[PDB]
């Protein structure tokens, strides 16, 4: 099951890829913050938008809809 | 029986029953990985992002190594394009020490984003955990795409001497003669492959020789290129005549 | 009715096992209720395909 | 009778810088900086953590009942009328009563009213004030202890 | 034993490694030469009729006592919701108790 993941997942990070828009436009503003370790405060804090959540469930749905095959 | 249950008080919408049959169902048999994802994904869909934090939360504490779980808390952040946050979970976990593959997929992570200086302090990192030759390669290759050779050569000569005293495969000697190549150190490079043969095996060698062979084809005079070739055969021969 | 067991399940939430809670909020996030829509709804269209 | 600049603070957490007003309350601030000098802080402990109130510190019995001073258990007060309890992380003398001052601070986390009735204030905080809130997480009890130690380890009256 | 003893120092460099030495080395000294966030301001030590009224004027943090204004660094002291979540708490020295 861990290899059949693995390509899926590899599969699913190439997909978000062209994504660098977003990235691009976090990495100046919150540069401050882009590099926390892993005992920084950051945890319990990050409310994301609305727009970021609903990208989410679709991307979801199309893990799903290659699921059902 | 517990998920029939639970997918049917999630198609009446009725959430707040359905989060109470996951949470005993969990007191039953929490181990059930299956269980804990029908739980997540529940949250997901209906936008409630800071319950399924906590689900994932538990989740990696009480079973550390369903490397699943990691892989999707990660997955979440990066659609959410908290890449802040998502480290936080990347470095959470290498703390337990995991598999070579998650590795590679933090390493991936700084690569997507172009971050090479620490994708290298990663790939240190790495290295130490996992003391394999395909690693060492993989470090040395890095640096040398990015023409970073004065770091890429220090791999290679660590390399050499961390292996060299317990165990010598040819693997490594292959790519650091195109190392020198690249660097055009034919004198280091025929060095490197004496070195190799006078301790390999010839018959294992072969693949050692094809490509040395290759490489006196590309820089060597005749007279050096049918003598290693003629040493061969003489081997060969000699093989037959046994 | 003259039974012990049976119509508890529909007063409340039968056996309320809190989720669990901690390092985010999320007394304040909330869920739209069922879209009731009986002009429609059948007793196929509950049980599913 | 030397006036020494901002303490150093150096808790298990990581480092507090305190800034003292020797304007308005040197006494106290010259006997502050005298026990950080000679090391009487050295292992002493955040006993006493009220969330959102303060974080009473600084007793080697570490019981908040204990201290004594360079003069002698006792010295007066300071209510000076500048001072007022405003905000977090005002840095002040602990009280057992009017003109009975030992050697127990207490860092606050809110804005408060009634304490600048009957406290002296003489210092805030001015480095890594998070580091403070990070103290203010910690978990209590019903006597409003903690269960680990977030003692100090050293302190200097650095400058 | 190692070819780090059977292969000469770096005394041996061809003219394209000597070009790629100082490019190597400059590309180190460029990727680094992003300074990231400038810091805020500190107050003003003579500290006469400034009043702090943003979260940047306090700058390392701190309330000032001797400025008769309500101040809540880091939105510390603020009346909170009712929240649920259990205190992210620290040990000592160590990491974040999770």
């Amino acid at each position: 099951y861990a290899a059949a993941q693995l390509r899926q997942y590899h599969r699913l990070t190439k997909q978000i890829k062209p994504d660098m828009e977003t990235y691009e436009r976090l990495r100046e503003k919150h540069g401050e913050e882009f590099f926390p370790t892993s005992n920084s405060l950051l945890h319990g804090t990050h409310v994301p938008s609305t727009e970021e959540i609903d990208r989410m469930v679709i991307d979801l749905e199309k893990q799903i809809e290659k699921r059902d095959k | 029986n517990w998920i029939k249950y639970a997918q049917w008080e999630e198609s009446l919408k009725e959430i707040q029953r359905a989060r109470s049959i996951y949470e005993r169902a969990l007191d039953v048999d929490y181990r059930n990985i299956t269980l804990w994802l029908k739980y997540a994904e529940m949250e997901m869909k209906n936008r409630q992002v800071n319950h399924a934090r906590n689900i994932w939360d538990r989740a990696i504490t009480t079973l550390p190594r369903v490397n699943q779980f990691w892989y999707k808390y990660t997955y979440m952040e990066e659609m959410l394009g908290n890449v802040a946050g998502a480290r936080q979970v990347f470095e959470r976990w290498m703390e337990w020490q995991p598999e070579e593959q998650a590795w590679h997929s933090y390493i991936n992570f700084e690569l997507r984003y172009k971050e090479v200086d620490r994708a290298r302090t990663i790939y240190e990192r790495f290295v130490l955990v996992h003391p394999d030759v395909k690693n060492w390669i993989k470090y040395a290759r890095f640096e040398e795409k990015h023409a970073y050779f004065a770091h890429a050569r220090k791999v290679y000569e660590r390399a050499v001497e961390f292996f060299g005293d317990e165990h010598m495969d040819e693997h490594l000697y292959v790519a650091f003669a195109k190392f020198e190549e690249n660097q055009k150190e034919f004198e280091r490079v025929r060095v490197i492959y004496k070195y190799a043969l006078d301790r390999i095996s010839k018959q294992d060698a072969q693949e050692l020789f094809k490509n040395y062979t290759i490489f006196e084809k590309k820089f060597g005079d005749r007279r050096g290129i049918e003598d290693i070739i003629v040493s061969k055969r003489r081997f060969q021969y000699e093989e037959e005549v046994k | 009715r003259k039974r012990k067991r049976g119509v508890d399940y529909n007063a409340e939430i039968p056996f309320e096992k809190k989720p669990a809670l901690g390092f985010y909020d999320t007394s304040e996030e909330n869920y739209q209720a069922l879209d009731a829509d009986f002009r429609k709804l059948r007793q196929q269209d509950l049980d599913g395909e | 009778s030397w006036q020494p600049p901002n303490v150093y603070l150096e808790t298990s957490m990581g480092i507090i810088v305190l800034e003292l007003y020797w304007k308005h309350a040197p006494k106290t601030c010259k006997n502050f900086a005298e026990l950080a000098r000679r090391g009487y802080y050295n292992g002493t402990k955040f006993h006493r953590i009220i969330k959102d109130f303060m974080i009473q510190g600084g007793d080697p019995t570490g019981t908040g009942r204990g201290g004594a001073s360079i003069y002698g258990k006792q010295f007066e007060d300071e209510l000076h009328p500048d001072l007022k309890f405003t905000g977090a992380g005002i840095l002040a003398m602990a009280n057992a009563g009017p003109d009975t001052n030992g050697s127990q601070f207490f860092v606050t986390l809110a804005p408060t009213q009634w304490l600048d009735g009957k406290h002296t204030i003489f210092g805030r905080v001015c480095q890594g004030i998070g580091m403070v809130n990070r103290v203010g997480m910690v978990e209590t009890n019903s006597q409003d202890r903690p269960v680990d130690d977030v003692k100090i380890i050293k302190a200097y009256p650095s400058g | 034993m190692a070819l780090t003893s059977f292969l000469p120092a770096p005394t041996q460099l061809s003219q394209d490694q000597l070009e790629a030495e100082e490019k190597a080395r400059s590309q180190r000294s460029r990727q680094t030469s992003l300074v990231s966030s400038r810091r805020e301001p500190p107050p003003y030590g003579y500290r006469k009729g400034w009043i702090p009224r943003l979260l940047e004027d306090f700058g390392d943090g701190g309330a000032f006592p001797e400025i008769h204004v309500a101040q809540y660094p880091l939105d510390m002291g603020r009346k909170k919701k009712m929240s649920n979540a259990l205190a992210i708490q620290v040990d000592s020295e160590g990491k974040i108790k999770y």
